[PDB]
């Protein structure tokens, strides 16, 4: 049926043009909803025909918006679970050995998935309590409701106050301070030129992350990298609360605009005049920590170091689909 | 096989062919001494390994060889062979052995067609001395249409920065000899470092040529990337904490005082290049637990 | 000596042996039963669980019984193997383990007590006393085995050693 | 129901959540003497924990599984109600217990863990003396394997690494490092130690007496003066009350301290610990979960006068002892266990297995 091909279409669309839905769990879930779509409303009866087919759509989605990690490796780890079943069921070249019964395995599998998937704030905020011990001076940065949640969850039986440093290209950490204010953190709102200045009388800082790498390494909103930096000069330990999906296996310089900028319009806004002509304005929303600086990735299965996280790739993701 | 003529088949495998690499070699003739051994019994097979890595270490003592020797002993027998008349057992023995062979083969283009993806190009690789993984990873690089200038050192003992000088300006891509005791003036200008390690320890850390450490613990100060190519016939069980730990039947390979080789530690590395993959070099010791299983 | 009348182990025969060091290609084990038989059984591919073995050093000393398969007196090399044995070879591989046992205490007891300090002493004294006992009925060392059942009765009508006196006696104070 | 144990003092401001006991106000106060709600083995073990008696990781499991032995030895059933769920419905109590006496550390987690797993993993096909004496079968199996076993795999790991010549640094009662240097000396390896211990519970003299009774040279000095000796030191081999799930190793309250003060020395820093100890958690900093003992016991006989006399009058004066200590997997060299000699940061991928 080809509303599934305008499905897809739109999807890919609100993807260039506009971040769609806003939340990246929202995203991953749309995403998973999208490709179990796929596996009800397509023509195949092989595993091989429907890795092309899946690998046919998510190079578009992948190139669509290179900094929407999301949703390529949900595609990655939808292939991962062809794999799985199809080689559990019939056994490396993939033959259409049987059939719906594959696809009735495929459709399970990924609703599990996605339960896991929908529930997994409340498991890091779950695991919250033991982190967060009182008086601490928790130091996020920008808005990341993962650690929003994981905060205002801590904060129900204990009490620490909790910078925020405001993202600067466009002030977000304002919406995070306010709404975890409203839960009575003692909050303190800063813009992020003073992150080493108001880092020595930090404890704990807690960054949420847009995109765990499989070194470790993370691309996260920007101003996070000279964060991170500080508070390793300042030795603080880093807490990089990431769900398990925003995991992509590429690697740190094996990918080309790795950042994402936008329109100079608010480093410099036009109403500025002349001056708009000789000067090269840069806003980079997406900045790249290193896997060094980072300590103890939070994810829904509990804490584990950096040097843990390239075992989740062999562990979730195919090794020959690290290139869609 | 009376280990000489094996020693002489080792050192003719060499000479015919220069380029292929050390512990290749080793196992190559390992596995012409499985062949060609005229004893149907296993156990007394596995000794008759054990003695011929043993005649083999002893000419050429590098890392490579132990390391490949031991990984072809025990990657030999993975199945359950059930000894019945130790011939069918043992052709399951070859077949496993030859697939090795076709694996240590193909692993050298693997490392290029992985690794060459991550010179930026208008860069300024740094290398150390002649190995040809960084060789074949600069030449698929080029290939792949890029330009980056390479410094390479001179490792005083063997000048194989010069040949690599030499032979990798035989590709126009512009080379540059440069002392290795300036090692850490150039060091300024490399926005990356590439060295072939010559053997894995467990922790991740490389057991390189003398100059290797030095360079890495300048590279990790200016804080320029130290990206190091080593592959799956490499990986050695040991274990050192200091120069002085690296066991003396390596650190001399002929039998004032100056080693050949030295280590590098888990934490002045960057990223391992290995036919597995790339690895956090915290990722060494999980794959050598695993491929040794 | 050796517990089985055999100077050497034979091809297809259980045993019973303890481990001495485990390595790549297999996992040594000694046969106590044929002068230390050290066969090396084979390492499976699902055996090879040494990856993450919880102090392999757990298995690395202990007594278990396998079955030869291929062996080669040139270098006195026994290979062995644990794979399809049924438990009724086991259990009657270990009544002839326990039986075999037995008898080579009381040799070693009778040696010990003939002034047979030297070695070869020792292995003449055992190989005399096997022969005479497991010879006249062609079973694998059921000698002291066939002596401590009819103990009832006479278990020394094999007592052809007209040698020494305090065998007989240790003998049937043993076995009453 | 059993009692909750008072605490003792004000908790400095950053441990509103770890509780500061004392040793005076033993629980059992309110417990009565044919222990009637627990069983008499737990009592007992719990007041030993209390007063201080069983000190090292090792032997608190040792004594806690000997504990559960006895239990189970004279467990029984109630009717109709399955050994399977009420045998560990009944654990639970006594590991409260015992978390009131003393806070289980985390040998303890990792036993109670096993000995639940198998309790819940026995058929109810069972009679109940055979699915005692299996359950008693498999705990000693346990003892010899994780504990005991272990010490052998990992002395002989380490002896391939004591060299001849180096001064070897400890730290504390770790009965391991004892037993390793105890067992690598009785090899040949001639060596000297330099034991290093910390105040309030100077728990270095216990392996300075296990050395110097078997030959080994020694010295002794508290750990503030280590940042003196370590130009000498060419080797630390530390202990481990956990491997936390990232190689941050927990330990006794210089553990981290010395493992910094070695590597801005440079010397080579080794804990060994067996892979039971190996937890699930993780911690990145001393303060979101340890132990506070009774701090009284800090006060020194100095002079003529104790010169904390009087605590709790002051204030504004707050006393704490931490327990344990958590030094970060950069500062670790070695992680020797039975699996290997594995490196310190790769504990996790290569040790949940």
């Amino acid at each position: 049926g080809s509303e599934l091909s305008e499905r897809i279409e739109s999807f890919v669309e609100t993807l260039k043009r506009g971040g769609g839905p806003r939340s990246s769990e929202e995203m991953a879930r749309e995403t998973l909803g999208l490709l179990r779509q796929i596996i009800t409303d397509h023509r195949w009866s092989n595993a091989g025909e429907l890795m092309e087919l899946i690998r046919r759509e998510g190079r578009r989605m992948t190139a669509a918006q290179p900094s929407e990690t999301t949703v390529g490796n949900m595609v990655r780890r939808v292939l991962k679970i062809i794999r799985e079943e199809y080689g559990r069921l019939h056994g490396n070249e993939d033959f259409s050995f049987h059939y719906a019964q594959l696809q009735s395995n495929i459709i399970e599998a990924i609703n599990e998935l996605l339960v896991e998937l929908e529930g997994t704030m409340e498991n890091i905020a779950a695991q919250a309590l033991e982190h967060i011990h009182s008086n601490e001076v928790i130091m996020t940065i920008g808005f990341s409701r993962t650690v929003e949640a994981f905060l205002k969850e801590a904060a129900r039986k204990r009490k620490f106050h909790v910078i925020v440093a405001e993202c600067a290209p466009f002030c977000q950490g304002h919406e995070m301070a306010v709404n975890l204010s409203k839960a009575g953190i003692e909050t303190t709102v800063m813009t992020d030129a003073a992150i080493f200045a108001v880092m020595s009388r930090v404890n704990k800082v807690i960054i949420g992350t847009k995109t765990i790498l499989a070194n470790g390494a993370l691309r996260a909103v920007t101003g996070t990298h000279t964060l991170a930096l500080a508070a390793k000069h300042h030795s603080t330990p880093l807490i990089v609360c990431a769900p398990m999906f925003k995991l992509s296996p590429q690697f740190p310089n094996e990918e080309d605009s790795f950042h994402k900028f936008v329109a100079p319009e608010e480093v410099l806004p036009f109403t500025e005049g002349d001056i708009l002509e000789k000067v090269s304005v840069h806003c980079p929303v997406f900045d790249y920590v290193p896997p060094e600086l980072i300590t103890l990735f939070i994810s829904n299965i509990g804490g584990n170091a950096p040097s843990y996280i390239y075992r989740l790739m062999s562990e979730l993701y195919h090794p020959d689909d690290h290139v869609l | 096989m009376d280990d000489k003529e094996l020693i002489e088949y080792f050192k003719s495998q060499m000479k015919e062919d220069p380029d292929m690499a050390s512990a290749v070699a080793a196992i190559r003739t390992l596995l012409e001494f499985l062949k060609r051994d005229k004893g149907e019994t296993i156990q007394g097979l596995r000794a008759n390994l054990t003695s011929a890595i043993e005649t083999l270490c002893g000419v050429d003592s590098s890392v490579a060889v132990s390391s490949g020797g031991e990984l072809f002993l025990r990657f030999i027998s993975l199945a359950s062979l059930e000894y019945s008349d130790y011939s069918k057992c043992k052709k399951i023995m070859i077949e496993r052995g030859e697939l090795f062979l076709r694996r240590i083969s193909l692993s050298r283009n693997k490392i290029a067609d992985l690794c060459h993806t991550f010179i930026k190009d208008g860069a300024t690789i740094l290398t150390h001395a002649y190995s040809r993984v960084v060789l074949r990873v600069l030449e698929a690089a080029v290939a792949a249409k890029k330009r980056f200038s390479v410094y390479v050192t001179e490792s005083q003992p063997d000048l194989s920065g010069k040949k690599m000088a030499k032979a990798l300006c035989h590709l126009n891509v512009p080379v540059t000899v440069v002392l290795d005791a300036a090692v850490g003036y150039i060091m300024e200008k490399a926005d990356l470092v590439i060295v072939g390690a010559e053997g894995v320890v467990e922790n991740g850390g490389i057991i390189n040529k003398i100059g290797t450490n030095q360079m890495a613990v300048c590279a990790k100060a200016q804080n320029k990337p130290f990206y190091v190519v080593a592959e799956s016939f490499k990986f050695v069980r040991l274990f050192p904490l200091n120069q002085q730990d690296v066991p003396d039947k390596f650190k001399y390979k002929a039998d004032e005082e100056h080693p050949w080789v030295d280590y590098t530690a888990p934490s002045l590395i960057t990223l391992l290049f290995t036919d597995l993959g790339v690895l956090t070099p915290s990722a060494v010791s999980d794959e050598l637990i695993k491929l040794y299983l | 000596c050796r517990f089985y009348q055999h100077k050497f182990p034979e091809v297809e025969d259980v045993v019973m042996v303890n481990v001495r060091s485990i390595a790549e290609m297999g996992a040594y084990v000694s046969l106590l039963e044929y002068n230390n038989i050290e066969g090396m059984i084979l390492l499976s591919e699902l055996s090879r669980r040494r990856i993450r073995s919880i102090n392999k050093l757990i298995r690395i000393g202990r007594n278990e019984c396998v079955v030869v398969i291929r062996v080669d007196k040139e270098k006195g090399y026994i290979d062995l193997s644990k794979r399809r044995v049924s438990p009724e070879e086991a259990i009657k591989c270990e009544d002839k383990f326990t039986k075999s046992k037995t008898v080579y205490s009381i040799l070693r007891h009778v040696a010990e007590v003939l002034e047979y300090t030297k070695d070869e002493q020792l292995e003449s004294l055992f190989q005399r006393t096997a022969w005479v006992f497991d010879d006249k009925y062609k079973r694998p060392g059921y000698g002291a085995y066939d002596a401590f059942k009819h103990a009832v009765s006479d278990p020394s009508i094999l007592d052809s050693l007209d040698l020494n006196e305090d065998e007989r006696e240790v003998l049937i104070n043993n076995i009453n | 129901q059993v009692p909750t144990r008072k605490d003792y003092g004000s908790k400095v401001s950053l441990f509103s959540h770890l509780p500061q006991y004392s040793r005076q106000n033993s629980l059992t106060q309110f417990m009565s003497i044919p222990s009637s709600v627990i069983h008499p083995a737990m009592v007992r073990l719990g007041l030993q924990y209390s007063q201080g008696l069983v000190s090292g990781s090792n032997a608190r499991c040792i004594a806690l599984l000997r504990a559960l032995q006895q239990v189970i030895q004279d467990y029984t059933t109630p009717p109709n109600e399955e050994l399977s769920r009420d045998l560990v419905n009944k654990l639970k109590p006594y590991m409260s217990f015992l978390t009131q006496c003393r806070p289980l550390s985390a040998s303890m987690h990792n036993a109670i863990k096993f000995l639940n797993k198998e309790i819940t993993s026995v058929g109810s096909s069972k009679r109940e003396e055979e699915a005692k004496s299996e359950l008693r079968a498999a705990i000693d199996r346990y003892v010899q394997e994780k504990i005991v076993l272990a010490a052998q795999a990992i002395s002989r790991f380490a002896y391939q690494k004591i060299s001849n010549g180096d001064v070897i640094l400890v730290y504390g009662c770790s009965s391991l490092v004892s037993r390793i240097l105890q067992e690598a000396w009785t090899e040949g390896r001639r060596f000297r130690v330099v034991v290093v211990d910390s105040r309030p519970w100077l728990e270095g003299r216990h392996t300075l007496r296990s050395l110097v009774h078997a030959g080994v040279p020694a010295s002794y000095l508290l750990i503030p003066a280590a940042s003196y000796v370590l130009p000498e030191v060419s080797k630390v081999l530390l202990g481990a009350h956990a491997l936390l799930a990232n190689g941050s190793v927990m330990s006794r309250v210089g553990t981290a301290q010395l493992a910094l003060v070695a590597r801005a020395h440079n010397v080579p820093v080794l804990v060994c610990c067996e892979t039971y100890k190996f937890c699930e958690r993780v911690q990145t900093d001393a303060f979101v979960s340890n132990e506070l003992d009774d701090p009284d016991d800090l006060q020194c006989k100095r002079g003529e006068h104790v010169a904390l006399a009087n605590w709790q009058n002051h204030a504004s004066l707050r006393l704490l002892n931490l327990v344990y200590d958590v030094t970060p997997p950069e500062l670790v060299d070695l992680v020797i266990t039975e699996l290997g000699m594995i490196p310190c940061s790769s504990v996790p991928v290569v040790l949940r297995v």
